[PDB]
């Protein structure tokens, strides 16, 4: 069966050279002496990694070389980058970190570069080479995932609570949905904001999330807003367990105006 | 006879040094040829200073087919896995990876097109330089990111996660260390957190790190935690940690389990934390810890 895999080898090499058994192996090498390449690899970097090469002199910060892949990556003309410094291309709060990664081996850091005034997180991986020194590095976009900022910009807000019902966390959207500044909800039990006639309802559900773990329960009740109006509101809540220990970290609620 | 000098014929005409190209079995020469021209084909479908690009990478490039064939591996793979390009090229990804990750790998090779995952792969490079044999291989987690493409194909760059003991890349002023129990409770962190996020290392000790990241990031962190536990290293997505007196900082943390070397049980998590911003929205408070 070893000869069988050999035969399959030669059979599908023949399949990919469109142009006997002794002949095909000598014939094949003609086919690629006709033709791995620097540029090919670079395309790979742009495809697998979305990254671009760049060399900057590490005292001026002046970029001495930019891969053309800068344009696909940062919507940035090459003409921009070459003939500038890296401090121009990076968020003004990353100049410190930059100046430290650039002083007198390998180098690896994260920073925020401009596009074509929006910034993107770039993973820079490279090394310092003599030339009196220059850093040659690859800048890679979306090596990671971005944070969810959907409370910064509505009729819902998420909150965390302890087993008792204390607001231990509330996102910024609450000021818009119930009118309270975050400071005026945290530390107080959620049932303090509930209309008396619904307080047991809410309470019962807090007893069951903390007993039916993995299941989301929903309760509708009236909420005291900052203006003291009773706002109907549905709460979907589940209890969040620690992935390692199952220790119940907190209860998670999404509080949605109804 | 006439067939061996032609095997050396194609050997010294594949993009390899005479050195390595000399010693190959001809089955190998086949595999390498076929994968080389297959690679060139896909890269024709793609386009339409090699030392620089290759050496500036903290990972290696792999292109792997839908049935698991590693039709190309960049040449620096030896520097991370120890396994050479010649040894793996054309063989199944499923023969050099942790079997428990196979269904995950199988799940990423198929059918958006962007891919981001973690994969334990055989590794024979002892951190030191020296190389060991395949029977004596360590499992190394690789952070793989790339694209699936058409006839399916996966094109990934796989960076290893630096192990916080053996680091030869400098760290800057926006990066601080932290130690966690397995449940991710704080049991140590740098003094620089004080400058960077405003906390004294005194007060986080014993606190569950689940209480300090913005709730909108929970979905990601949890899996990070779960990943970190089943393979032993993770690179988290970017997420927001709640600063001390309001606001948040953007953070990215490499996590790794460290094992007691005496009894081999997992001791803890070591987190390298990259701070990605100055404190933002310093006026908003999110948690009951910041109200004080
Ligand atoms: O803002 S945090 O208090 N949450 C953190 N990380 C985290 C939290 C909850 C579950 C899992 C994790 N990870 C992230 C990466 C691996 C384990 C973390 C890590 C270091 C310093 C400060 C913080």
């Amino acid at each position: 069966r070893r000869r069988n895999k050999m035969t399959a080898y030669i059979t599908e090499l023949s399949d990919m050279v469109p142009t006997d058994k002794l002949t095909i192996l000598r014939m094949a090498v003609s086919h690629m002496k006709s033709l791995l390449t620097d540029q090919e690899l670079k395309h790979l970097i742009l495809e697998a990694a979305d990254g671009f090469l760049f060399i900057v002199s590490c005292e001026t910060g002046r970029v001495v070389y930019v891969s053309d892949s800068v344009t696909p990556v940062l919507n940035q003309p090459q003409s921009e980058w070459f003939g500038s410094t890296l401090y121009d291309q990076v968020h003004p709060d990353d100049v410190d970190k930059l100046r430290e990664q650039l002083s007198t081996s390998r180098r690896s850091f994260i920073c925020r570069m401009r596009c074509g005034p929006h910034f993107v997180v770039v993973h820079c991986t490279g090394y310092i080479k003599a030339w009196k020194f220059c850093l040659v590095a690859i800048g890679r976009l979306q090596v990671t995932s971005s944070p969810n900022c959907t409370d910064m910009s509505p009729t819902e807000f998420i909150s965390r609570h302890n087993i008792e019902g204390i607001f231990t966390f509330v996102d910024h959207r609450c000021v818009a949905t119930v009118g309270y500044q975050p400071q005026e909800l945290l530390g107080k039990n959620i049932v303090e904001f509930c209309h008396p006639e619904d307080q047991q309802l809410l309470r019962d559900s807090f007893q069951q999330v903390v007993k039916l773990k993995g299941q989301v329960l929903s309760v509708m009740f009236r909420f005291r807003s900052k203006t003291r109006e009773w706002l109907w509101m549905r709460t979907s809540s589940f209890t969040f367990q620690n992935p390692y220990s199952d220790e119940i970290e907190y209860i998670i609620c999404t509080n949605t105006n109804v | 006879s006439k067939e061996t000098e032609v095997f050396y014929e194609l050997a010294h005409e594949l993009p390899l040094p005479h050195s390595v190209s000399s010693h190959l079995d001809k089955a190998s020469i086949m595999r390498l040829a076929i994968s080389f021209l297959r690679t060139h084909k896909l890269l024709s479908s793609v386009c339409s200073m090699d030392n620089l690009y290759l050496k500036a990478l903290e990972g290696f490039i792999a292109v792997v087919t839908q049935d698991g064939d590693m039709i190309f591996l960049s040449e620096n793979i030896s520097k991370f896995m120890g396994l050479t390009q010649v040894e793996l090229t054309g063989h199944s990804i499923f023969d050099f990876t942790h079997p428990c990750d196979h269904e995950e790998i199988r799940e990423n090779l198929t059918l958006s097109t962007e891919r981001d995952f973690f994969m334990r792969m055989k590794c024979t490079v002892t951190n030191r330089g020296r190389t060991v044999n395949l029977k004596s291989a360590t499992w190394k987690v690789l952070h793989c990111t790339g694209q699936v493409r058409v006839l399916s194909c996966l094109i990934i760059m796989c960076e290893p996660i630096q192990h916080p003991s053996h680091m030869d890349i400098p760290l800057d002023s926006k990066t601080f260390l932290s130690r966690h129990s397995m449940d991710m409770k704080f049991t140590y962190c740098d003094d620089r957190i004080l400058e960077l996020i405003g906390y004294h290392p005194e007060e986080l000790l014993g606190r569950s790190a689940y209480e300090f990241y913005h709730a909108l990031d929970s979905e990601n962190m949890t899996k990070s935690h779960q990943n970190l536990c089943t393979k032993g290293q993770v690179v988290s997505g970017q997420y927001r940690m709640l600063a001390k007196h309001g606001g948040y900082v953007a953070l990215e943390t490499q996590g790794t389990v460290i094992y007691n070397p005496r009894n081999l049980q997992p001791q803890c998590i070591m987190c390298v934390n990259y701070v990605l911003s100055e404190i933002e929205k310093n006026d908003v408070v999110f948690s009951m810890d910041q109200t004080e």
